[PDB]
């Protein structure tokens, strides 16, 4: 079947995995810094509920887990060489669809891949710098006055990275709707005709990004919908 | 998932 | 196939889905006092075992998610949602079945379904007096010589709502059979005879209704063959 | 089909069923003893490192559920109980398969068995006695500078008898290799010419051992590459 | 399930 | 398994 188009994938898996083991290494070097720079939020936010708590008038990060703190630094290395492996990700998948793109769209995609990490970037430095700061305390202040906040590392780093993460999409899907919209490959009409068939995939799309829980899946499909309404308004 | 696609059918019944 | 019965389910779910929602807004508006008395029976089984170890010679409730107080808040919101839409989820299920029952079982329909649901209310006005008072006790008291009660709201939740929906079943169960035995449809032959079938049908569903482990299918399925037992002596 | 050859299987699992209740039974009597045995290296290494740590200038054993204690206590005397019915275990199921050895490897089967039971308690015993104090303390004093050490029980039993299940398992494959290298039946060559076929179904099997992580998956595979390579070095 | 219908296929085998 | 299986294709591909 597809042999002959088997040994380029071979060569671009290779080195992808090699990549992505030189950008582990160096985030397990820097680790510590790594750690610090995640937990700097967490940190302020239960330094700040507990002056308010005071004022009023305790809270620190845990682990619960022997090989907890172990585990959280090999996946947040883990995680950050993977995104430093980003760049020659894309080097070896865009080299891999050479013919693909014959003369045209082979310039036309690269400001899209441009647009989308740039975005993608702002998006996470958005959610760090600003959302998260004005949140996490919110998300610690609802339960100050009825329970202790004594926070795991080992799933505030997932949340951290889900957040993070989303924030980085939820700013990259009204760009790519732009660039959709600006090329006059989808117009209006198809958006808005195409407005039930969305609810559906949408709540998939949130079933298969949650906890087995409804009402989280509920709790993700919100926020997608108001980003569909926001890419229906930007369409122009 | 797993028991939320039963939501994921409810919204076909009540979005047609 | 079945087009003309599916204008009704559609207006039939519409109602209940409202119904959901209006339950939500107003047990989120008393989050409060829901939280604070489904919370009620751990503050006093910690403070009652406090003076015990102290009287021998801390703990408290936390949250170990930083969206925990929030989720807890929400999940909470949202079962009390769905039962406060009790009465009206039933207003569009049996006026569904409209002509299925034409004049006979309309009739013994109605006296099954309150008296189950006035059951199921007191098995969990039982489990929550009763059974949880002289049980969450026990069970922090077995590990009060041991170990630390540092007991998250997170996964406390789950472990309260389950006790008390499962107690309002493992009382709605010996009165389906009490029901059903006066109706002569099943006899005291009909549950002797078909025991052995009933032995690989209850694991089955223990196996769904407890985690992966195999202890807690053991668990349940205990529990659960008592009642099957007890089901054999209340037929008569 | 296979009618005939059915009451004896259950039987066998007749008495495999009564034997782990009874090893159950005297487990559950004991749980003080076997959880003070399974807690003992925690609270050493918890110890050692509040030591360190005030020297440089807390810890305790927690429980995060209600029902954490007892659950714990159940599940560590349904392991020990399993572990009491190994023997009873091998008399079922070696009587089972009574024809089919006839007359050479009925004998050659019990020397093979013994040595890798015998290799499995000793590869127990090394992970209780030498691994875990030198490595546990080595993963709790990697987050002793940044958090806190709140260690569950319920987690760390699982941890704990997962480390005790690997090792032992660990010492027994470099024995079974022993043992099928000097029968004869597979030489240096069969082992090194298969050696990328092992790459996928070791990489499979840390797929099934490991939660669905794929960081968990590596971090398993590679000791059972490392065994791989072991084993090769053995044959002889 | 998972690794419980295995207990379920024995309690079938012991109790036919 | 769970999308672990994705990294099982990838070794086959890598090492043939």
């Amino acid at each position: 079947s597809m042999k002959p188009h088997l040994a380029e994938l071979r060569q671009r898996l290779a080195i992808s995995v090699l990549a992505v083991f030189v950008g582990f290494i160096i985030a397990f070097t820097f680790h510590n810094a790594i750690l610090g720079w995640i937990t700097k939020p967490l940190n302020n936010a239960l330094i700040q509920v507990g002056k308010i708590v005071e004022k009023r008038e305790n809270g620190m990060i845990t682990t619960h887990q022997v090989g907890g703190a172990f585990f959280v630094a090999l996946k947040v290395s883990f995680f950050a060489g993977i995104l430093m492996a980003m760049p020659v990700i894309l080097w070896q998948l865009w080299l891999f669809i050479a013919p693909g793109l014959y003369d045209n769209e082979k310039k036309m995609v690269l400001p899209f891949v441009v647009g989308g990490s740039v975005m993608f970037l702002i998006g996470v430095l958005f959610a760090y710098y600003v959302v998260t700061p004005f949140g996490f305390q919110f998300l610690i202040t609802f339960g100050s006055f009825l329970y202790t906040p004594l926070i795991n590392i080992e799933d505030y780093v997932g949340f951290f990275t889900k957040i993070l993460i989303g924030f980085g999409i939820a700013f990259e899907l009204p760009v790519v709707a732009y660039f959709l919209a600006l090329l006059g490959l989808i117009t209006d009409k198809t958006l808005k005709d195409y407005f039930k068939y969305a609810i559906v995939i949408i709540f998939l799309l949130a079933a298969f990004l949650t906890p087995p829980d409804v009402l989280t899946q509920l709790l993700m499909a919100a926020p997608l919908i108001l980003l569909y309404g926001l890419s229906i308004l930007i369409v122009h | 998932s797993g028991w939320e696609l039963l939501l994921v059918v409810g919204v076909i019944v009540l979005l047609f």
